[PDB]
């Protein structure tokens, strides 16, 4: 799989993950991408393949839930522990990597497997340089998102401009006020048959 | 607090540029005959 | 119009109803933290003002 | 009473147009941003401190805990096309409740 | 603290007495028309 | 820096209140 | 490294059975005849070196002893974890429905 | 979907015999459950003791078994702890403690059966929601 | 004259740049104190144990807040409704820990704002005006009483008063929705009709009067120079305005009487806001918004959700997360 | 009853889960109800001694009637909806209850408030009418026109 | 005698009982009888905290602190077995009571020091050969100091031990290593030490009173930072009975 194709399958490049005051390049958030870690396959003790539920764009944070190929829940990272049934420790969850830097490696230490599962909600997993830019870890939008924002806002504001100047054009004669001796008959009811036409007087 | 380093200059210009614009216009209105 | 056009679908537009609109408010708090937004804050000042 | 007052009736009535019209227009600009999820969701400095310092709490960090509750508890029924199943054990909850 | 308390009790009493005596001092008469 | 900035803006607003009240353009009936 | 001791416990038999040394008392409701009378006695007389030691609690009726015998296969013992037994947490661990 | 005779067929006793309740019985059971029980058992939970619910499977593991009409009716006359070891009429409403739980004073035998039947039928309608608490609202 | 008489004439003088008055003698010191304490607290107060669980919340700028996150934090739940002046504390340090500034601020503010309202009656009497501007002000005032005093009384604690800050206000709002379903309460709904409608009629009136200004100025001057303070003649043509709006809708939907119009402009927001104040002051005693949770049921008895059920799910998320270390028992009864 | 030592049970915050001290030392119930420690009622007073709730009495002397009363009152707390659905706002339909205390408190706050408004309306009106300007300002004797300018 | 309504709000509920200056007696111990402390009460009058200097040059000293959590500091209604050992010393083994209080005190300059002021699981013993308890009897022993917060407690970002998130969810792609101490919550359990010096005995009633000093660690915030060493001084009261 080309690294470029895998990189598109990562939520940190989704333009709907940003913030209005999270300024700068996307590299300032998750870091400067260095390499694909490879494709993570999760398995329980029985060896069944498990799939991390991916984060939809709407969610700033998202829990870690692993299902089998038919969508049945098989493992998760619990919040309350006392009645946990699906923890990675109870289900003996492991992760093996295929392709990329971690190709051919398998991890069984539960904190490590959990860390990789937390990245898997974002899609394919990458290694990033977070030091060069002092990246903060928080997602930013791309030029697609910024362009789109500025153009939609400006278009809406130019609607007001259209209305304002159209109005000024068509009502130029009353720009400083209405006729001081405007006929009460023109604005009262009953007098003209057609509104604003003195030749239609009763 | 690890605030953004441009926050100070941004806030300062945001206040000063339009404020000075208004002050310029006000003073030259008072100095008219 | 614009809001749902930016999102996945019309589904996430406001539905035309009293309770439905309340739901739209509470979604905006939970997902967008919309109370924190200074463009909303200026709206509140213009309406209460 | 208040220290200032209107003295010009034309200014008064213009201001009455200006205030609520301008406010609604500002709110529309924010929702154009939200179309794109371009939110004022966070204060980064707050997050850095709170992450490193588990005794640092503000009303901002409190409200985020509420938002996290709203998303987890509402999403399965509010977004039925997502087929979310959130086992009881993953739901965010404080003590007792 | 005991001194702060006494000081504030005296301050408050003073302004309250101004309010009460002030309003007893011919208040209906302090208007621009009928008195 | 941030605290000084927020306090400075506030202080300017309080000063503006004082001038807008006591150094207003007097309303003139004539 | 730093380790979450509750999570680690979930990878022992504490994650598979009622651990007579740690598990909160409400877990005894899973099997017939254990709650509240025996559960109270079990938690009160813990810790146990082995599961069979539960049969040495004084004053038990014959029927009580047999109910315990019938349920030994659902019990386990692990080392006492301070985080699970402080705060009266074995009697009320802050979880309701 | 419908509230059919099958939905309304529940166990009468521990020996496997069933009873098919009428629709009038179902409605009476809901009404009477509201009257006398819902203040603590709304939705199949127990507000004053959340560890014990009214799920059918919980009831089956009670002593004596409470997953049948006879077990429930007996519970309403002479309530016990979950292990059967202690009689709790003094702090749980029953016919035996109708002097101190006055809402129980005009409950007839027929009323008990109706309430028992509500308890057994409701989970067949609502599933996990019955006894689930707020998570399933 | 004698000193008392002179003082009284000065207190009540119609010629002071700002009116003092007898309401003013209480208003001035109480608002100054609330203001000064508020400013200092907002800048420099240390963290406050609002929920009484030894988990102090930082409100002030110097302790890591900005303008949007900052607040003066309500007094400790351990205090409840107990009066906690400075002289009840063993030291200023304790007083700060337990949220003493909140109580000093809100009590002096409600007293001072109440006198502000009286001072409005008072000056109107001295100027020979009609007396009811103070009645319009009773609407926002009532609202302030509701969130700073009546809600605490009902719930048994000043820790449930609205915080004196931007993000604290949002926190109060979200918890209130969780606990009361305020959005489904008709008095809050009256409030929204009051403020949305006040805004609407504000823009409508501004626009109609502005539409009909009498031409008195050239194209190179603001039309506002066409009105001179104190002129006797009206500056717009109300008959032209009514001619316009009556055609926009229909004739009898428009006002041609300025007195009737202006009374309506007063009444509509004041009344709606009186209702919303009363929403908060009655939810204070836990009479809450409508609950249609599981109201719609199918032929078998399956629950058919409505948009009310989806609100419920959101409310649940707020409920289970709020004050996450403060509840030990399963119901939040206050 | 399950075996807890309620005196020594530390809750999550470090304060006692069941029992704690008021700010003046008295023994009181814990959790959010710390705010309500001034409460006094006949089902509870037998447990109270000169230092507040008495742990010996709690451990040995709680009668079934006190358990019953407490369970009754816990389950009829004065919370409910305007359509009379008892309980917290997230409660499901089932229990038709709003406390008489809520109906009586709310109604009377509403009435007291509007009566304050009526007091201001009529007091302001009475003052103006006694002085002769309740129907408006006399155009030819407008008092403000005889006052000096403020500035 | 005083009722609840005489005491309520005065401060006296946080004070241990005292004995008169005439209480200089001797309470006999019969080595064949079994005994208990029916009530032990501990009222702190001073909290001191050991300064942590930058250089180990000097011995760090214990400095005064200001109490900010009000009159909520006393331990009371504590009880347990008072054993007579073969050598005639007594050993108190604490079973139950109001045997902890969270307390926060403030150093000069404002740093807040929360601590779980406690005698949990106290095992304390006198000198040998205590044929009578008198004004020369002393107890010395050790006790357990569990974590100030218990395992459910959630930090302001929602992270905890037995509940809560296990990462810094606001920084979704930050490196986790640097945040490991704040993210991975730990439950402290350490030992404290106490001495009880009897100053007063009523031989007739079995009541004793005196002064105490204890030493223990403060809150470590579930492992996020190093605790401070605290010294508590106060008065005590105990009621001894046959049992
Ligand atoms: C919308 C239209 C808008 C029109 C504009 C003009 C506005 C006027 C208001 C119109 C409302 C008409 C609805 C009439 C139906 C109704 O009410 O129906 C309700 C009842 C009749 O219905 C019965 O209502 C009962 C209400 O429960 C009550 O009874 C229960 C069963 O015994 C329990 O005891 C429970 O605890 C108790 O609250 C039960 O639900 C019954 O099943 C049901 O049959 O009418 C009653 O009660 C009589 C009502 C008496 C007035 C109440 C005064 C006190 C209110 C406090 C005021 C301050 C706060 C107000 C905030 C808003
Ligand atoms: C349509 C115009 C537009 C767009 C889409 C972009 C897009 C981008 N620029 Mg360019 N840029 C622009 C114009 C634009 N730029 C202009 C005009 C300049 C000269 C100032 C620049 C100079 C510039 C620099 C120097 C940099 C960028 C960078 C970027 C990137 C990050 C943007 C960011 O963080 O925004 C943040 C956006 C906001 C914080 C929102 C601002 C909203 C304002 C404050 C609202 C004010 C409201 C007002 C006061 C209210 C009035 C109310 C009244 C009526 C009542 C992104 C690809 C950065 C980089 O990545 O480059 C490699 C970078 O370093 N840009
Ligand atoms: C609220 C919207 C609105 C309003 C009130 C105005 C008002 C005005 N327009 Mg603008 N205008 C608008 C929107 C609006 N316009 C839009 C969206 C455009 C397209 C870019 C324009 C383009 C425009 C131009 C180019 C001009 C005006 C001018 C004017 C002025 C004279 C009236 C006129 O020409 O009406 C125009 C009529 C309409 C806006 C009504 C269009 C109704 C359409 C045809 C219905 C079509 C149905 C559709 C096919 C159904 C399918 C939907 C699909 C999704 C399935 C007046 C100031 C003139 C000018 O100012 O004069 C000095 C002028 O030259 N208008
Ligand atoms: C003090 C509290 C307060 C106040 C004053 C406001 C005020 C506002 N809010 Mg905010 N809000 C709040 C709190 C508040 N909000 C909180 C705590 C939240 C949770 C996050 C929200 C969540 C929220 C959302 C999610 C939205 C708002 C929006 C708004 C704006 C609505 C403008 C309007 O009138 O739309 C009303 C609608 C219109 C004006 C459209 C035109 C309507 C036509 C003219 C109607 C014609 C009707 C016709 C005649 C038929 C009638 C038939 C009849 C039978 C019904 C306004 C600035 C909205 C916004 O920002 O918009 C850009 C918005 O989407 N708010
Ligand atoms: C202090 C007055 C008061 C109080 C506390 C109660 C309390 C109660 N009533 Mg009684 N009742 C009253 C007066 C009161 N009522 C009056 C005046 C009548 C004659 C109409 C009744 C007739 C009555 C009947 C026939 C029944 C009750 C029932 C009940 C119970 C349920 C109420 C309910 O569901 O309300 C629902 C809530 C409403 C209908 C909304 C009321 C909102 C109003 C309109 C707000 C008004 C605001 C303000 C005054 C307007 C000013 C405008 C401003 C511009 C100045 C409850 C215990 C029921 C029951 O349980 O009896 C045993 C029952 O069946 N009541
Ligand atoms: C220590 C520190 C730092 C403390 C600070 C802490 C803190 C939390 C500070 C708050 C920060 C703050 C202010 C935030 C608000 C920010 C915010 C959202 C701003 C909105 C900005 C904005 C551009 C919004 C767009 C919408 C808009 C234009 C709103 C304007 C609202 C507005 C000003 C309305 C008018 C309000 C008002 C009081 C008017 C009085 C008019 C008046 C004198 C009437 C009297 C009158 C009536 C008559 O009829 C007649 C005839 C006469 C003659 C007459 O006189
Ligand atoms: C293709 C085909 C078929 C084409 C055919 C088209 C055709 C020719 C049709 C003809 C047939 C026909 C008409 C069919 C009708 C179909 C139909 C019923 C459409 C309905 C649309 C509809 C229901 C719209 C909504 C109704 C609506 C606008 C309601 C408004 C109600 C409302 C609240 C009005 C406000 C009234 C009010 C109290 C106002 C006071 C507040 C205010 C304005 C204050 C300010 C103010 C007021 C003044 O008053 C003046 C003076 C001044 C100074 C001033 O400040
Ligand atoms: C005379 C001119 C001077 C007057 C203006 C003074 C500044 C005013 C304040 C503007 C602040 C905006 C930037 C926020 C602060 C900041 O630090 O940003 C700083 C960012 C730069 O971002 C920086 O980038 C760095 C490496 O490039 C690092 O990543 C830094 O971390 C990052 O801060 O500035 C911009 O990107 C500015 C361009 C903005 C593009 C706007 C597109 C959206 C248009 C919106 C339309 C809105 C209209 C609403 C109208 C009603
Ligand atoms: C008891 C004493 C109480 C005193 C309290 C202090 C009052 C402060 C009043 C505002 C003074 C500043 C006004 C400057 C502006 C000023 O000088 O205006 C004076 C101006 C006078 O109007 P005229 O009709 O005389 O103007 C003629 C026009 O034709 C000029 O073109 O008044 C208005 O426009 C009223 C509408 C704006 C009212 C704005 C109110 C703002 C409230 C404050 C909001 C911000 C708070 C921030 C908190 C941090
Ligand atoms: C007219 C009124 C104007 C008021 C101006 C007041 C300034 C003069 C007094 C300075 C006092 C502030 O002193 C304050 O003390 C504590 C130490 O316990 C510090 O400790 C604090 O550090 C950080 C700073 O971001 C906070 O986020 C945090 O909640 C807190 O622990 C503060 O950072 C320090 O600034
Ligand atoms: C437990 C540690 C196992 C590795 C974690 C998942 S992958 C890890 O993700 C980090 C956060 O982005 C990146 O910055 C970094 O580049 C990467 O090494
Ligand atoms: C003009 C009002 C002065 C405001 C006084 C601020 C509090 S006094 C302040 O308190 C801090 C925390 O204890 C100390 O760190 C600091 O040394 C001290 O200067
Ligand atoms: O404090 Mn503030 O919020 Ca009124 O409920 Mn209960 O308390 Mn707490 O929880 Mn929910
Ligand atoms: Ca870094
Ligand atoms: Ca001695
Ligand atoms: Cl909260
Ligand atoms: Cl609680």
């Amino acid at each position: 799989i080309p690294e470029k194709l895998a990189f598109y399958d990562y939520i940190g490049n989704n333009p709907a993950k940003g913030g209005l005051f999270r300024t700068g390049p996307m590299n300032k958030g998750d870091g400067i991408a260095q390499a694909w870690k490879g494709h993570a396959v999760f398995r329980n003790k029985e060896g069944e393949e498990l799939f991390v539920r991916r984060m939809p764009a709407f969610f700033e944070s998202f829990p870690v839930i692993l299902t089998d190929k038919n969508g049945v829940v098989k493992a998760d990272i619990p919040f309350r522990r006392a009645e946990s049934k699906y923890s990675f420790e109870q289900q003996g969850v492991t992760v093996s990597f295929y392709g990329g830097e971690l190709n051919g490696q398998t991890f069984t230490d539960p904190p490590t497997v959990k860390s990789y599962a937390r990245k898997a909600i974002f899609g394919e997993i990458f290694e990033f340089d977070t030091e060069t830019l002092n990246s903060d870890g928080i997602f930013r939008t791309s030029p697609r998102g910024w362009f789109t924002f500025a153009h939609a806002v400006f278009a809406l504001l130019f609607f007001f401009g259209h209305i304002w100047h159209g109005a000024r054009t068509l009502f130029r004669d009353v720009f400083s006020g209405i006729d001081p001796e405007l006929s009460p008959e023109q604005v009262e009811w009953g007098f003209y048959q057609k509104v604003g036409d003195v030749t239609t007087r009763r | 607090m690890e605030v953004n380093q441009l926050g100070l200059i941004a806030t300062a210009l945001f206040v000063l540029v339009p404020s000075v614009f208004l002050i310029i216009l006000y003073v030259q209105t008072e100095s008219q005959q | 119009l614009i809001y749902p056009l930016g999102q996945s679908s019309w589904f996430f537009a406001p539905s035309f109803g009293v309770a439905a609109i309340f739901r739209f408010l509470l979604f905006f708090q939970g997902f967008h933290n919309w109370t924190l937004n200074p463009f909303h804050m200026m709206g509140v000042a213009g309406v209460l003002g | 009473i208040f220290g200032i007052a209107f003295s010009n009736k034309r200014w008064l009535h213009f201001f009455m147009l200006f205030v609520p019209v301008t406010g609604l227009w500002m709110s529309a600009i924010g929702v154009v941003g939200l179309a794109l999820n371009l939110r004022s969701y966070d204060f980064i400095s707050q997050e850095i401190r709170a992450a490193e310092d588990p005794e640092f709490e503000t009303f901002y960090t409190k409200n985020l805990l509420l938002n996290e509750g709203i998303r987890a508890w509402m999403a399965p029924q509010d977004q039925p096309h997502e087929n979310f199943v959130f086992p009881e054990e993953v739901l965010p909850r404080g003590n007792a409740l | 603290m005991e001194t702060l308390k006494i000081t504030v009790y005296i301050v408050v009493t003073f302004f309250v007495l101004l309010f009460v005596f002030g309003f007893l001092s011919g208040d209906p008469a302090r208007n621009p028309k009928r008195k | 820096m941030e605290t000084i900035t927020y306090v400075f803006i506030f202080a300017c607003i309080i000063a503006l209140f004082f001038f807008a009240i006591f150094f207003r353009e007097p309303p003139r009936i004539t | 490294e730093l380790v979450n001791v509750v999570d680690e416990k979930l990878g022992t038999a504490y994650g598979e059975k009622i651990d007579l040394n740690n598990t909160n008392i409400a877990a005894f409701i899973q099997y017939r005849g254990l709650y509240p009378t025996l559960a109270k006695l079990i938690v009160k007389n813990a810790p146990y070196e082995s599961v069979e030691d539960v049969l040495n609690i004084p004053g038990l009726t014959e029927r009580q002893k047999q109910i315990l015998r019938e349920n030994l296969e659902h019990f386990t013992v692990t080392e006492v974890e301070t985080a699970l037994v402080e705060g009266g947490d074995r009697y009320n661990n802050g979880l309701y429905k | 979907a419908e509230l059919t005779p099958e939905v309304l067929t529940v166990p009468l006793n521990s020996e496997g015999k069933t009873i098919t309740l009428t629709e009038k019985q179902y409605l009476e059971g809901k009404r009477l459950f509201q009257y006398a029980c819902a203040s603590c058992h709304v939705g199949g939970i127990t507000k004053t003791n959340p560890s014990l619910d009214l799920r059918t499977e919980t009831l089956a593991l009670a002593t004596p078994p409470r997953d049948n009409i006879e077990g429930l009716v007996d519970y309403m006359k002479n309530p016990t702890t979950y292990d059967g070891e202690q009689e709790i009429a003094e702090v749980h409403p029953s016919l035996r403690s109708a002097d101190i739980f006055p809402k129980m004073r005009n409950l007839t035998e027929k009323d008990l059966v109706a309430i028992a039947g509500h308890i057994l039928v409701e989970p067949k309608i609502l599933g996990d929601k019955w006894g689930g608490g707020k998570v399933y609202y | 004259a004698n000193l008392w008489e002179r003082f009284c004439n000065w207190v009540t003088s119609t010629d002071n740049r700002l009116y003092v008055g007898w309401f003013g003698v209480i208003m001035i010191p109480t608002l100054l104190a609330a203001t000064i304490c508020f400013v200092i607290a907002f800048i420099a107060a240390p963290p406050v144990d609002i929920d009484g669980i030894r988990e102090p919340v930082s409100g002030s700028l110097l302790y890591g807040n900005n303008i949007i996150t900052g607040a003066v934090v309500p007094s400790s739940n351990a205090i409840g409704l107990h009066f906690y002046p400075i002289w009840e504390a063993a030291s200023l340090d304790e007083w700060l820990y337990n949220g003493g500034p909140y109580q000093l601020i809100i009590f002096h503010f409600l007293l001072g704002a109440s006198c502000y309202m009286g001072r409005q009656w008072e000056l109107s009497y001295r100027l020979g005006m009609r007396p009811w501007i103070c009645v319009a002000y009773s609407a926002p005032l009532a609202s302030a009483f509701a969130v700073f005093l009546i809600y605490p009384i009902g719930q048994g604690s000043f820790s449930d008063g609205m915080p004196l800050g931007i993000s604290g206000t949002f926190n109060f709002m979200i918890v209130f929705q969780a606990e009361h379903n305020i959005l489904m309460h008709p008095f809050h709904q009256l409030g929204v009709a009051g403020v949305f409608g006040g805004a609407l009629f504000c823009a409508m009136h501004g626009s109609l009067v502005t539409s009909s200004l009498i031409r008195e100025t050239t194209e190179t001057e603001s039309a506002n120079y066409g009105y001179k303070f104190g002129q006797e003649e009206e500056t717009y043509n109300i008959v032209a305005a009514h001619g316009y709006f009556g055609r926009l809708i229909f004739q009898y939907a428009s006002f041609n009487n300025s007195r009737s119009l202006h009374f309506f402009l007063a009444a509509w927001p004041v009344v709606g806001v009186w209702f919303t104040a009363l929403g908060i002051s009655t939810m204070a005693f836990n009479l809450n918004g409508f609950n249609f949770n599981h109201s719609v049921i199918d032929a078998k008895g399956n629950v058919i959700n409505t948009w009310a059920d989806i609100i419920n799910r959101a409310n649940l998320g707020m409920e289970v997360m709020h004050e996450r270390n403060a509840h030990n028992f399963p119901l939040d009864l206050a | 009853k399950l075996g807890a030592n309620v005196g020594s049970a530390q809750g999550p915050t470090g304060l006692g889960k069941y029992l704690m001290r008021s700010p003046t030392g008295e023994i009181i119930f814990g959790g959010e109800t710390m705010r309500f420690w001034d409460f006094r009622g006949p089902w509870l007073e037998p447990l109270r001694g000169p230092n507040g709730l008495d742990l010996n009495k709690i451990k040995n002397d709680i009668q079934p009637w006190q358990e019953r009363r407490a369970a009754e009152y816990m389950t009829h707390a004065p919370l409910g909806s305007l359509n009379s659905v008892g309980g917290v706002a997230t409660e499901i339909n089932s229990v038709n209850f709003v406390s008489p205390r809520s109906w009586l408190a709310t109604s009377h706050f509403v009435l007291a408030f509007f009566f304050l408004v009526g007091h201001l309306w009529h007091a302001g009106r009475a003052r103006a009418a006694a002085a002769g300007f309740e129907k408006g300002i006399d155009r030819e004797s407008e008092p403000v026109l005889s006052m000096p300018s403020l500035d | 005698t005083l009722t609840y309504d005489d005491i309520v709000g005065t401060g006296l509920a946080n004070k241990c009982p005292t004995l008169d200056d005439t209480a200089r007696g001797a309470y006999p111990i019969d080595s064949s009888q079994t005994y208990r402390i029916a009530r032990l009460c501990l009222q702190p009058t001073t909290f001191l905290v050991k300064e942590e200097p930058k250089n180990k040059r000097q011995e760090a000293e214990f400095v005064p602190t200001k109490l900010v959590t009000r009159e909520t500091t006393s331990l009371d209604q504590i009880q347990g077995e008072l054993k007579v050992n073969s050598d005639g010393s007594l050993t108190f083994v604490e079973e139950d009571g109001i045997d902890f209080q969270p307390v926060t005190v403030q150093m000069a300059g404002g740093e807040r020091i929360p601590l779980l002021f406690t005698v949990k699981n106290l095992v304390a013993s006198t000198q040998p050969n205590v044929t009578s308890i008198t004004t020369s009897t002393d107890f010395k022993g050790e006790f357990n100091v569990p974590s100030y917060r218990t395992a459910n407690f959630l930090d302001p970002k929602g992270r905890g031990l037995a509940s809560g998130y296990d990462s810094a969810i606001a920084l979704p792609q930050a490196k986790e290593e640097e945040l490991a101490r704040a993210n991975v919550k730990r439950f402290s359990l350490t030992k404290g030490q106490i001495s009880l010096n009897v100053a007063k005995v009523d031989g007739r009633t079995g009541e004793i009173a005196g002064t105490f000093e204890s030493e223990q660690l403060s809150d470590d915030d579930m492992g996020a930072h190093e605790p401070h060493e605290v010294k508590i001084q106060g008065v005590f009261y105990a009621s001894i009975e046959p049992a």
